RNA sequence: UUGUUACAAUACACAUUUUUUGGCACCUGGACGGGAAGAGACUUUUUAUAAAGUGAGACGUCGCGACCCUCGCACUGGAGUCGUUCUUGACUUUUACUUUGGUCGCUUGAUGUUUCUCUUCCCGUUCG
């Protein structure tokens, strides 16, 4: 429909009045996110760059997640530095205060 | 979508989850959304089992499993 | 390395406690003492203090 | 002999034969080449032998034991006939080995077959035609013995009543010139006789070792 | 010949209540009436109620409700 | 065990046999004909191969060998949508036709 | 009638599955020479298996050494073929 | 491209089709759509609980296909020319 | 738009992906098409043991991990290794990258 | 050796129903296998012990064995367009099928799927 140009500034539009203008608050301010994932997983990381379709290049990732052991449940605790995540696997983003 | 050939022709849908519906096919379009008449839920047993869904009834394509023209 | 250890907004630097100053200080003393050996070809393990502060310090 | 170049020039293809209609089942030709065992080269040569293998031909050679293929799993059938083998140790078979081939081949006591207790549960077909083991007494009934679970020996299907007998017991190139002579008419027998009286060429000696050969 | 989505705008004039069944979530389906209807077949339902599965008496009242259009098998009376 | 050229993509490895997984624990192994912008793949000489609940509790940690079922297909097209994984089994042979010698 | 590289079988045991039928006419005929095929149609020839080796020198040894063998019970015949097969 | 320009070289014959749910079915190509969408007749269907029955005529959602098994005789066809 | 380009300068890195079936795969990124098709080389698949022990969740991850061909004589923890393995892009979760990279240069 | 014309590249684009921007997640001794035995439990006749069989109910697929069709040169075979020669190579198009099949015995030869709730003897492969 619109031209290459236009559309290109319609993402810089969206980018920052949409919804994903939290994400980009949290990736120009360098202040955490805490990531929902899909499978459970919840990622605690620094955005440095996102796109339309959510995916994110992540820094300074802690990754937290939850096992069982029978009549036991326990935390598990990874850290990682540098980060790809496909968007799709997203369930909800928050900012911490 | 070469639904065409049945027209008004009686179908059972077989549907997302384990479910089944069967009906007089009225409509179709490019999703294979599906219009259709006279619907039954098609539960198990008929004479107490089924449900009689309503007079108009639309189907969303993305779930349509398979559909066969039972008349016919 | 922790981003649950957060930048405050009137601040530079992250809110880290004394225990984790301790931590992070000592893991800094092993990254600057690793390419000093690297470097100059030393024995870190044998450094005494006074030498490792003249290095933190860049003397000469 | 048995270097760690010729196993990877080893001619491959896929044969239907296991299945009638697809090419699914992969056979390496190792045959015609007068290998030997070595016991420091050759286990050194089969870890370049391709994956996965189903048939391995490794038939008319001048092997003296089953090369040690214990390991992969890969190889189903097995052909090593018209080779020195003096013992089956059955331990060194493929794991999931199902087809097995010693015809004419050098074993001559049920002491050389008697580790054929360790070969693989899940060895189905054997072969021993053209051995003299084979001529010795009661010798089917022996090797039954050793692996009761099979389904054939010498292309006879094990019957029921044979493999429920099982269980009662705890309560040189030449050879292929005679075979020939052996199964030729006698006219054809005293013409190439007369040919060899009347030889006059090594080349026609060549020829006339083609006619005594096939 | 009636195209679907002129049969989903024929159950949004006429004001007419419906049922509708969700996708994977067999045990609620949602009754209500259809005010809007969307080309990604998303539709919003006024005086909204989902009964578990098998009759009124066990619904529970939502209000007005967006019902993403990803998540609809059937719109019927 | 068969090596592939590194700057090697799926256009290149036509007849070669591929092993093709599936999101329901499934695989398909067959010589790679032809494939598609979706990734939908066919097959020739195809071959099913499924770990049975059986014995899949097998590969529980703890020699190891592991009898599947096996179903065999004739020339199947995949929907790319099921696939998870592509893995090769071997490189281009020759045909058996190749080898007989006037 | 000319020797080529496709051999005849021609009297094999009816009984038997044909399945295992082709994989001991593997077997059988492997040692003596490189079995490329083992054509077998029981409909349309009953009884009856085509077998073609990669050399001729393979093809008259076999049809020598094991006309007559005792394959499953009963006694094999083998000649040449009066051509050689396409599909192969 | 060609995974779907043999699917429409399948006409006429008969192809086995496996579905995302567990269900099989087997019978004559009627038509087939780009979209994967096929029309199968006189046909032989098989249930997850493996269950087998026989139905006359069926329409399957591409989507839902998760493979198909084709006549072996289409390897030759002209399709797969360069 | 952008960041499948970015993958696309990560060429000849050391990546570990993992796959929505909590399969983890360490390998050579050879290639990322536009659709995120990632091919790895000198790969190395694994399932982690405490998530591996339910069989009820991991079976379809398990059966599909050992039916590659590749896996090792469970010296643990159900590794395979392959040459080569051409990973469909929607099946990727995350890609945990090289510890070192600049990543403001991409 | 070089140039012109015809058809496919590719970069690009590509989150809202048919593929790639997710209905998915949750749920001295130990071990392995073959053959004899035993307790316990289950089915049936019968009653407030006497007798014959085998954790239980259910559905598919290879395979084994026995009985009826079976007497042999096959697989694309016809027709047409051409090089070369007593019919061998490349290409286009009709025809109905290219799997010997029907029955029985499996008190199971193995194998894959659904519903409900223990020891002895030897034999073979490992551990220290």
């Amino acid at each position: 429909e619109l031209s290459r140009a236009e559309l290109e500034e319609l993402e810089e539009f969206e980018f920052k009045h949409g919804p994903m203008s939290l994400i980009n608050d949290a990736m120009v301010t360098r202040t955490p996110v805490i990531i929902s994932l899909r499978n459970n997983h919840k990622i605690i990381a620094r955005v440095k760059a996102f796109d339309r379709h959510c995916n994110m290049v992540l820094e300074n990732v802690k990754e937290l997640w939850t096992e069982k052991k029978g009549k036991n449940v326990i935390n598990r605790e990874r850290f990682i530095s540098k980060l790809f995540l496909r968007g799709d696997s997203v369930i909800v983003v928050l900012k911490t205060p | 979508p070469e639904l065409k050939k049945y027209m008004d022709k009686k179908i059972l849908l077989n549907i997302n989850g384990s479910r089944k519906v069967a009906g007089i096919l009225r409509g179709y379009d490019i999703f294979l959304n599906v219009v259709l008449d006279d619907a039954m839920e098609i539960n198990g047993e008929d004479p107490a089992n089924n449900h009689q869904l309503g007079l108009q009834t639309v189907i969303r394509g993305n779930s349509i499993i398979s559909l066969e023209a039972l008349d016919a | 390395s922790d981003p649950t250890i957060t930048i405050k907004s009137y601040h530079l630097w992250p809110s880290f406690t004394d225990e984790q100053w301790i931590t992070i200080e000592s893991q800094m003393r092993d990254l600057i003492l690793t390419e000093y050996g690297r470097k100059y070809n030393v024995n870190i393990s044998a450094l005494t203090q006074t030498e490792i502060k003249d290095i933190i310090l860049g003397q000469n | 002999k048995f270097t760690p170049s010729i196993v990877i020039d080893a001619p491959q293809y896929y044969v239907d034969h296991f299945n009638g209609k697809y090419n699914v089942d992969k056979c390496v030709i190792l045959r015609d080449l007068q290998l030997e065992t070595d016991s420091e080269s050759m286990p050194s040569s089969l870890k370049h032998l391709t994956k996965p293998t189903h048939i391995l031909d490794l038939t008319n050679n001048d092997l003296i034991m089953i090369p040690d293929l214990s390991r992969r799993d890969d190889i189903h059938t097995l052909l090593l006939g018209r080779n020195n083998i003096v013992e089956v140790d059955g331990r060194l078979l493929p794991m999931n080995v199902q087809n097995l081939t010693l015809s004419n081949n050098s074993i001559r006591r049920f002491e050389d077959l008697q580790r054929l207790r360790r070969a693989p549960r899940t060895l189905k077909n054997l072969t021993l035609i053209g051995n003299q083991v084979c001529h010795l007494a009661n010798y089917r009934e022996h090797v039954l013995r050793l692996v009761p679970h099979l389904e054939t020996l010498d292309f006879q299907n094990v019957t029921a009543e044979e493999r429920k007998s099982a269980m009662s017991f705890p309560r040189k190139t030449m050879e292929i010139m005679n075979l020939v002579v052996s199964k030729m008419t006698v006219e054809r027998r005293n013409e190439l006789k007369k040919q060899l009286a009347e030889a006059t060429s090594l080349e026609e000696i060549a020829r006339l070792e083609k006619l005594l050969s096939g | 010949m009636v195209p679907p989505i002129n049969c989903i705008f024929n159950f949004l004039q006429q004001q007419t209540p419906v049922t509708i069944w969700l996708f994977e979530q067999i045990g609620i389906r949602i009754k209500g009436k259809i005010v809007g209807f969307d080309e990604f077949m998303n539709v919003v339902i006024d005086e909204a109620v989902e009964i578990p599965v098998e009759d009124v008496e066990k619904g529970t009242p939502l209000g007005k409700i967006l019902l993403k259009g990803d998540n609809i098998t059937l719109i019927t009376s | 065990k068969i090596q592939v050229a590194h700057s090697s993509r799926l256009a290149n490895l036509i007849d070669y046999k591929l092993r093709v997984l599936t999101q329901d624990g499934r695989v398909y192994i067959g010589q790679l004909m032809a494939f598609d912008k979706h990734m939908n793949l066919v097959l020739n000489e195809c071959i099913e191969e499924r770990v049975p609940k059986t014995q899949l509790d097998k590969l529980r940690p703890r020699t190891l060998n592991i009898k599947v079922e096996k179903r065999v297909l004739g020339l199947t097209i995949l929907r790319g949508e099921q696939i998870l994984s592509t893995v090769v089994e071997d490189k281009p042979l020759l045909s058996k036709k190749e080898r007989l010698v006037r | 009638t000319e020797a080529k590289n496709t051999l005849y079988v021609s009297q094999l045991n009816e009984k038997i599955n044909m399945q295992r039928l082709r994989v001991n006419l593997f077997l059988l005929f492997a040692t003596f020479g490189e079995v490329l095929k083992v054509s077998m149609n029981f409909k349309k020839q009953r009884g009856q298996a085509f077998i073609t080796m990669r050399t001729i020198d393979q093809a008259s040894l076999a049809q020598i050494s094991l006309n007559g063998e005792r394959f499953f019970g009963k006694p094999l015949k083998v000649e040449f073929s009066k051509s050689e097969t396409k599909t192969l | 491209g060609i995974p779907v320009k043999l699917l429409n070289e399948a006409q006429g014959h008969i192809v086995s089709l496996e579905l995302t749910t567990g269900a099989t079915y087997r019978g004559k190509l009627v038509e087939s759509e780009d979209s994967m969408n096929v029309q199968l007749r006189d046909v032989i269907a098989t249930e997850p609980q493996g269950a087998v029955t026989h139905m006359d005529q069926i329409f399957v959602r591409g989507s839902q296909i998760k493979f198909i098994v084709v006549p072996d005789l289409l390897k030759n066809a002209p399709l797969f020319k360069k | 738009m952008k960041l499948v380009n970015f993958l696309k300068k990560l060429r000849n890195e050391q990546v570990t992906i993992e796959l929505k079936n909590g399969t983890t795969v360490w390998g050579t990124l050879q290639s990322v098409s536009p659709q995120m098709n990632a091919i790895l080389t000198d790969v190395k698949l694994t399932l982690p043991q405490p998530r591996l022990n339910k069989l009820n969740s991991n079976g379809i991850a398990m059966a599909s991990l050992y039916l590659t061909g590749g896996q090792q004589p469970t010296a643990s923890d159900n590794i395979a290794s392959l040459q080569y393995i051409n990973i469909r892009g929607n099946t990727i979760r995350q890609i945990i990258l090289p510890d070192s990279l600049n990543l403001d240069s991409l």
